[PDB]
């Protein structure tokens, strides 16, 4: 942790989180572009917040290019303050400002095989993100895009245990969070990462529910309302009703109606109802749909 | 399926066998230590246990508990009258990454009968964290028994307990269990366990897994094998008392074989 608040001049404000705020900042001996979080403990009765525990010691050890990098943690008595690399904009951003006529197919692809990179290395390293949703993907200008926010991540274990509930933004949660389940693993990552590549190709949010039952309502009227055959346990689930209605699946042509074939098939694959079916964000990288991608690899950061 | 991460199980092992070494404490420290012993160490640990107990903790938390602090005594020098305030904050930092609901500090500044105040365990936390450096996300024996766990057929719930007590037991005892690195006493441990249950022996898919062998096992499986044996003799006995509950099968209450004939 080399780094000291004398060798940053803050910029500009640029964001705000839960225990702080964002400053764009420059490294005055380095000339590095960094954004600065700021977490008061002053303020913390409780010491140091678990969310800030748990993006530090995880984003330690997460290295790589499509994962937003944390440079340093600097540890007063009173603040605390995260490094990170800094990128100009979040995806919602750039959906709504600049994304009017839409996002071309080529940027779309290579955006989700980005995140499908970085969903992929996170897995493989014992980290769901569980909070994935356009807001938390960055973009630069030399066109990566990069997860962000681990203030909701979590190291699991093999299998996975109980962890917290009515995780993930509402619009972006699994079906089987949102039935109760038990256990939940890295298919819910998928299925944000699946909502968020409908949402790139349309411009809004696939499921726009407004409570718990009615996301799953939502989900539901698009994909059929699920049962034995497509999902077994589906009824054996903690939350689960006999009396919920039972819709059909519409075809899948119409729940994105501008995507290709290719697209239709990975982003089915990626809204399965059956966790266990899902598609992996590993298995998902040779997906045909991504065959004419030719954006070079972003590189590691130091 | 995908609660066993078939796609990412590998991965994962391999990463955790690379973190284990780097998250490995210094195995002769306490010698370095002038005012604390391995049988005050045994103490904390064995408090840590009950405490575990009296609020209800994942396992996971206490092993996450005993790595911050085997690692902590580490670098740093404690006297005798503040080791206790390393163990609380490791707890609390454990329970802050690794429970869903982690006790509030004041409940912390309770379970040591006032000896600390709130101020004392939460600077001790931030040095834990300055000293670790922040690199909490450290393998444990459960992370690995979990895994080995999928290799029994089929799975048996009292080989799961008592596996996941004689590694329990091993973090009592710093001689010799800070000798060897999770993996190796979790292979020990799930060894033991099988053959103590069932006769059946370390299967031949996780020397696959693992590269490990009865051979290489050997060693630390005798050590475990003689702390086992002693178990109800030991100074110790939170850990016996907690594997008597049904929670997890009564298996303290288990008969240890008299011999391991290999
Ligand atoms: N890494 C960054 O550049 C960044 C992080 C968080 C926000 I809110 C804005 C920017
Ligand atoms: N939580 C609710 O409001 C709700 C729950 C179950 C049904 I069937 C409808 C509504």
């Amino acid at each position: 942790g080399p780094g000291s608040m004398e060798n940053f001049q803050k910029v500009e404000k640029i964001g705000e989180g839960t225990y702080g705020v964002v400053y764009k900042a420059r490294n005055k001996l380095t000339g590095e572009v960094v954004a600065l979080k700021k977490i008061r403990l002053d303020t913390e009765t409780e010491g140091v917040p678990s969310t800030a525990i748990r993006e530090i010691s995880l984003l330690k050890e997460l290295n790589h290019p499509n994962i937003v990098k944390l440079l340093d943690v600097i540890h007063t008595e009173n603040k605390l303050y995260l490094v990170f690399e800094f990128l100009h904009q979040d995806l919602k951003k750039f959906m709504d400002a600049s994304a009017l006529t839409g996002i071309p197919l080529p940027l779309i692809k290579s955006y989700l095989f980005q995140l499908l990179q970085g969903l992929a290395f996170c897995h493989s390293h014992r980290v769901l993100h569980r909070d994935l949703k356009p807001q938390n993907l960055l973009i630069n200008t030399e066109g990566a895009i990069k997860l962000a926010d681990f203030g909701l991540a979590r190291a699991f274990g093999v299998p996975v245990r109980t962890y917290t509930h009515e995780v993930v933004t509402l619009w972006y949660r699994a079906p089987e969070i949102l039935l109760g389940c038990k256990y939940y693993s890295t298919a819910v990552d998928i299925w944000s990462l699946g909502c968020i590549f409908a949402e790139m190709v349309t411009r809004r949010a696939l499921f726009p529910g407004d409570s718990e039952i009615d996301q799953l309502f939502r989900i539901f009227r698009t994909l059929g309302t699920p049962d034995e055959v497509v999902w077994p346990g589906v009824t054996s689930m903690p939350d689960y009703k006999p009396s919920f209605p039972k819709w059909a699946r519409q075809d899948f042509s119409k729940v994105v109606p501008p995507l290709d074939e290719d697209g239709r098939s990975l982003l089915s694959q990626m809204l399965h109802y059956d966790p266990n079916k899902r598609i992996s964000a590993k298995a998902a990288l040779a997906h045909p749909f991504f065959q004419d991608v030719t954006k070079p690899v972003p590189h590691l950061r130091l | 399926g995908v609660n066993e991460v078939p796609d990412y199980h590998e991965d994962i092992h391999t990463y955790l066998r690379e973190m284990e070494v780097k998250c490995k404490p210094k195995v002769g420290y306490m010698k370095k230590q002038p005012d604390i012993t391995n049988s005050m160490r045994a103490i904390l640990v064995d408090w840590l246990v009950e405490v575990g107990e009296e609020y209800k903790l994942q396992n996971e938390t206490l092993h996450l508990a005993v790595n911050y602090i085997d690692r902590f005594l580490s670098s740093m020098s404690v006297l005798r009258g503040k080791l206790q305030l390393v163990g609380t904050a490791a707890m609390l930092l454990a329970s802050k990454f690794e429970e869903i609901y982690p006790p509030e500090v004041a409940e912390f500044v309770y379970i040591t009968d006032d000896t600390y105040t709130k101020k004392q365990v939460l600077r001790m936390e931030h040095l834990v964290l300055k000293v670790l450096a922040f690199d909490l996300a450290a393998p444990t024996i459960n992370q690995f028994l979990t895994q080995y766990f999928l290799h029994q057929q089929p799975a048996n719930c009292k080989v799961e307990s008592l596996a996941m007590f004689l590694g329990e037991l091993s973090l009592i005892d710093a001689d010799p269990y800070l000798k060897y690195l999770p993996s190796v006493i979790a292979a020990a441990a799930f060894h033991l366990a099988l053959y103590t249950v069932t006769g059946q022996s370390w299967p031949e898919s996780l020397v696959q897994k693992t590269g490990y062998t009865l051979e290489t096992l050997k060693p630390c499986l005798l050590d475990l094998h003689q702390t086992y044996l002693r178990a109800p003799q030991h100074a110790q006995q939170s850990i016996r008392e907690k594997y008597k509950n049904s929670k997890y099968h009564g298996v303290s209450l288990l008969n240890p074989p008299e011999t391991l004939n290999v």
